[PDB]
């Protein structure tokens, strides 16, 4: 798994621990998604992404990982009981 | 949390007063205000997540996620970081996004 500075900074604010993420991913895939990001969304390299992604966890308590790069692209806010799951996520 | 997840904050000041880093839902206007305050405070903007406010409820759209890892010598690059962050929010507004969550290095 690759965790950038952004995700690392979000972790404590969204109720996630290093172990929380490792344990969630170890439990196995629970859904799929996609990582589409225009070049402008990824400075300073500006490479962008167009890759399949895998989801781990459950509604409101999940992590999305880029299948090619191994990058964590999204972690839900566990402190928000009303978090609405990303529309691209397909459970199952 | 010091703020409410059921509220779409419309003032950048709320972000700092209520410690909303990486979590508070911000209106487009508030998001821009937070970016300007960040520059004034000398803080690097690590990321901006865009989505839609469902009144209530926030639904993130991963395709709107903006990320900018902080370089070692970053102080001279804050103006660029700030410029790109604001430009990003403006572009998302053109694409119909109605809520943002900002992550600062602090």
């Amino acid at each position: 798994l690759k965790i950038d500075q952004k995700i690392r900074g979000q972790m404590p604010e969204r109720g996630w621990t290093e172990d929380d993420i490792k344990n969630t991913v170890s439990n196995g895939a629970t859904g799929t998604s996609f990582d589409k990001r225009s070049p402008k969304k990824t400075p300073p390299d500006y490479l962008g992404r167009n890759d399949p992604a895998t989801v781990y966890g459950s509604p409101g308590k999940y992590v999305v990982v880029n299948d090619r790069t191994g990058e964590v692209t999204q972690i839900s806010d566990k402190t928000d009981p009303g978090w609405v799951d990303d529309s691209r996520i397909q459970w199952g | 949390k010091l703020f409410e997840h059921t509220v779409l904050y419309d003032s950048g000041d709320a972000f700092f007063e209520l410690k909303g880093n990486a979590s508070m839902k911000l209106s487009p206007k508030a998001a821009i205000e937070v970016c300007n305050e960040a520059a004034k405070k000398g803080l690097w903007i690590l990321g901006i997540d865009g989505g839609h406010w469902l009144n209530p409820g926030f639904r993130i759209d991963s395709s709107a996620s903006w990320t900018y890892d902080m370089p070692e010598e970053y102080k001279s690059k804050i103006p660029e970081n700030n410029r790109l962050a604001i430009e990003n929010i403006k572009d998302d507004i053109e694409n119909g996004y109605t809520a943002f969550i900002i992550t600062l290095k602090m």
